[PDB]
């Protein structure tokens, strides 16, 4: 499966390693959430990861389904 | 302080030649480096500055660049009265100078009028006499001047001056004035100047005598 | 000489603005090279697991505009400025526990005259620290401080550590607790607002140890 | 509009000081630094110090004690006096408007310069006598006359032909030295007929001893 990643500048997508066949997006609030807006994480995981209260984890099992939240998915 | 040189040190060129000088420093100098042209007894005149800036008032065809260490003026078509010497300076790091690339133009050959005048009444009374040679106006600068006294050459108590390029026709002009005490003036009879030029086989003369 | 440096001063500053990155075309971006240093640990609460730490938040970058040549002023090579006159990337501290952004006091900087700068503010910050469950007889946590530009992101001002670790040279150890380890880590960053544009931050963590 | 003119005496004599002036127009001293410059015989030029646009003062570090700089703003005039002269210190000086950008400053300006000269020989007076020639040939458009400028002390010497209606006509040589004093000539081409018809004339002035005289020829 192909992923994008923040693991890169810009963001770009990368294929997934074996094991790996999950694409995710984390979200949460850091200090400078109210000028621009959430943290954006983004990568591979074998399982779903690990959400906490403010963070805001999804996943998906499809090629390039994690954009960035102001880019179109595929 | 940064210490500069400019290449190349003596430069001939012809009207309508794209000359380059450089002008390259011992250390880093940041763009900040300036040119100057120096014509002969005229207050120095500024080109450009800040490597590439061009000074109010200088013709289009001067233009300057480079970076780092290494830095150019260029003339794209060159005029006879850019006849000159042409120095670069830095001004980051104290101010420093560049040696000097003098600018001598090419031309076609042309012979010398010269000329010959007698020592006159005054210089008779104060107990010394000058017998002098005027070969004006020819190219290139090779030119010898050879001074006889009753047919025998006088080396001695002779003393030339060339100049440097015309600004006008790029033609130099030369002058020697043979000294002589008035004992050692009347002493002799025929006073001749040989002037040898490529622009002829055998020399020029002109002479006078006591008549 | 006073004379000069009076004049210097003034000379740098006639036709400065602190309001604009320093930088010939605005596409080229300014490089600040960032060091952390730890100074003393001044607090310790095990309730909230919160340390309170003296550090130094060391900064070096280029101001083109203020270069000068020393043999216009006595042969001046360097002034201290206050850091209030010039621009500056505004790196801050962050993930601090009361009071998100640390206060950084404005001492002044060392300019030289190839327009180098060399400030080195100190402040005080309140990190929160996880503790290490991996094997504690002898108890462990990890505190670490986030640096990173207000508002400029990085293709503005470019975040460079000066070296892998926080800087202890001037650190007073403790009595009872020991450093085992300390990094910093350079990171890119992506925030909702800006898809194609990334934020850089430098974390500095340590874990301290009890000691017997 | 913009010019700088430098004044001073060619000649001063060892261990003594030296007094120049750069009187200046176009442009107020107020709001334009001006800076000092020397070129050394046999060697580059070299910054001696500045007079800042705000009143103050700068040198070369190696100069310093020597010089001091000063300026009179209603007279338009900067001064320059330089102490405990030597043989080192021969050469043109010359007076700048400097630009600037932010605290760098450049030379934009420059006077003709003068020179300046360091011995202790006294300053000689010039012998200006008549150049004319014996035979005449034809009634040409071409003839040339000349003057001869014999033994003054010291450099430069400057040469007029008729006031200054010879122009393009003129040509002027370097000077040689025989045995510590200066010797030099000048030439002028004019119309054959003029010769016999005009009075002929030059006349030449020298700054060291403030020298000058007229001489018409006895063809
Ligand atoms: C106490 O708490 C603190 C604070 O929470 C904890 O701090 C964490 O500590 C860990 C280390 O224990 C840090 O992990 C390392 O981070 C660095 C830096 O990460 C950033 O930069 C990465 C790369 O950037 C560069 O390359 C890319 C090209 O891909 C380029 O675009 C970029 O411009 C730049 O030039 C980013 O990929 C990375 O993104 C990731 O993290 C983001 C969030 O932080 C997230 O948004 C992204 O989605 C993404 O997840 C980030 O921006 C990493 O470089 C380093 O990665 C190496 O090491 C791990 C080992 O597990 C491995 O997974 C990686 O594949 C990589 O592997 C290399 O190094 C290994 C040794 O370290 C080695 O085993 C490998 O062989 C491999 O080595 C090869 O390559 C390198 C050159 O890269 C070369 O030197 C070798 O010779 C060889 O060729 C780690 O991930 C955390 O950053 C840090 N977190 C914070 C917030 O500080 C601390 O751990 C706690 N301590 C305790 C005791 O509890």
């Amino acid at each position: 499966i192909v992923c994008h990643t923040t693991a890169t500048s810009p963001i770009s997508a990368v294929t997934c390693p074996p094991g790996e066949n999950l694409c995710y997006r984390k979200m949460w609030c850091d200090v400078f959430c109210s000028s621009r807006g959430k943290v954006v994480e983004l990568g591979c995981a074998a399982t779903c990861p690990s959400k906490k209260p403010y963070e805001e984890v999804t996943c998906c099992s499809t090629d390039k389904c994690n954009p960035h939240p102001k880019q179109r998915p595929g | 302080d940064i210490v500069i040189t400019q290449s190349p040190s003596l430069l001939s060129a012809s009207v309508g030649d794209r000359v380059t000088l450089t002008c390259k420093g011992s250390q880093n100098i940041d763009n900040y480096l300036a040119w100057y042209q120096q014509k002969l007894g005229e207050a120095p005149k500024l080109l450009i500055y800040k490597t590439n800036s061009l000074q109010t008032g200088i013709p289009s065809r001067f233009s300057g660049s480079g970076s780092g260490t290494d830095y150019t003026l260029t003339i794209s078509s060159l005029h006879s009265e850019d006849l000159a010497t042409y120095y670069c300076y830095q001004y980051i790091n104290g101010y420093t100078f560049g040696t000097g690339t003098k600018l001598e133009l090419k031309r076609a050959d042309a012979a010398p009028t010269v000329s010959i005048f007698p020592p006159s009444t005054e210089q008779l009374a104060t107990g010394g006499a000058s017998v002098v040679c005027l070969m004006n106006n020819f190219y290139p600068r090779d030119i010898s001047v050879k001074w006889k006294i009753d047919g025998t050459e006088r080396r001695d108590g002779v003393l030339d001056s060339v100049t440097d390029q015309d600004s006008k026709d790029s033609t130099y002009s030369m002058s020697s004035t043979l000294s002589l005490t008035k004992a050692d003036y009347e002493s002799h009879n025929l006073y001749t100047c040989e002037v040898v030029h490529k622009t002829s086989s055998s020399p020029v003369v002109k002479s006078f005598n006591r008549n | 000489k006073s004379e000069h440096e009076t004049r210097l001063e003034a000379k740098l500053f006639e036709d400065y603005s602190s309001v604009v990155r320093p930088v010939e075309d605005h596409r080229e971006i300014v490089q600040v090279t960032v060091g952390l240093q730890l100074i003393q640990l001044i607090n310790v609460d095990e309730v909230n697991q919160i340390v309170t730490t003296n550090v130094r938040l060391k900064q070096q970058w280029v101001d083109y505009n203020l270069k000068w040549n020393p043999d216009d002023y006595g042969g001046v090579k360097k002034i201290h400025i206050p850091s209030e006159k010039i621009w500056r990337p505004d790196v801050v501290l962050y993930n601090n526990a009361d009071g998100d952004f640390a206060i950084v006091k404005f001492t002044k900087v060392l300019l030289d005259y190839t327009g180098h700068i060399t400030w080195t503010p100190p402040a005080i910050f309140k990190s929160y620290c996880e503790i290490i469950v991996t094997h504690f007889p002898f108890d462990e946590q990890n505190c670490s401080m986030k640096l990173g530009t207000r508002t400029y992101d990085g293709s503005a001002v470019a975040i460079n550590p000066e070296s892998d670790q926080p800087d202890l040279s001037n650190f007073m150890e403790s009595g009872e607790w020991v450093i085992k380890e300390a990094r910093g880590w350079k990171h890119w960053v992506f925030y909702s607002c800006c898809p194609t544009t990334p934020y850089l931050d430098i974390t500095y963590h340590f874990v301290m140890q009890r000691l017997p | 509009e913009v010019q700088l003119q430098e004044s001073g005496p060619g000649l001063v004599q060892p261990s003594e000081t030296l007094s120049l002036t750069c009187t200046v127009s176009g442009f107020s001293l107020t709001s334009y630094s001006v800076s000092w410059l020397r070129q050394p015989s046999g060697k580059g030029p070299e910054w001696m110090g500045r007079m800042w646009d705000d009143g103050g003062t700068v040198y070369n570090s190696g100069l310093k004690s020597r010089l001091s700089i000063s300026r009179d703003t209603s007279k338009n005039q900067v001064f320059l006096k330089m102490n405990s002269l030597q043989t080192d210190d021969t050469g043109t000086y010359y007076c700048t408007r400097d630009e600037r950008i932010r605290a760098i400053n450049w030379f934009a300006y420059w006077g003709q310069g003068t020179l300046v000269t360091v011995s202790s020989a006294e300053t000689t007076a010039p012998s200006v006598y008549p150049l004319a020639p014996g035979t005449a040939l034809k009634s040409n458009s071409m003839v040339t006359l000349g003057c001869l400028v014999k033994g003054y002390f010291p450099e430069p010497v400057t040469v007029t032909w008729n006031s200054g209606a010879l122009s393009s006509g003129v040509h002027t040589f370097p000077a040689v030295l025989q045995s510590g004093l200066y010797t030099l000539t000048s030439s002028v081409t004019v119309p054959s007929s003029t010769w016999p018809s005009q009075t002929v004339t030059c006349n030449v002035a020298h700054p060291g001893q403030q020298h000058q005289r007229w001489t018409r020829k006895l063809c």
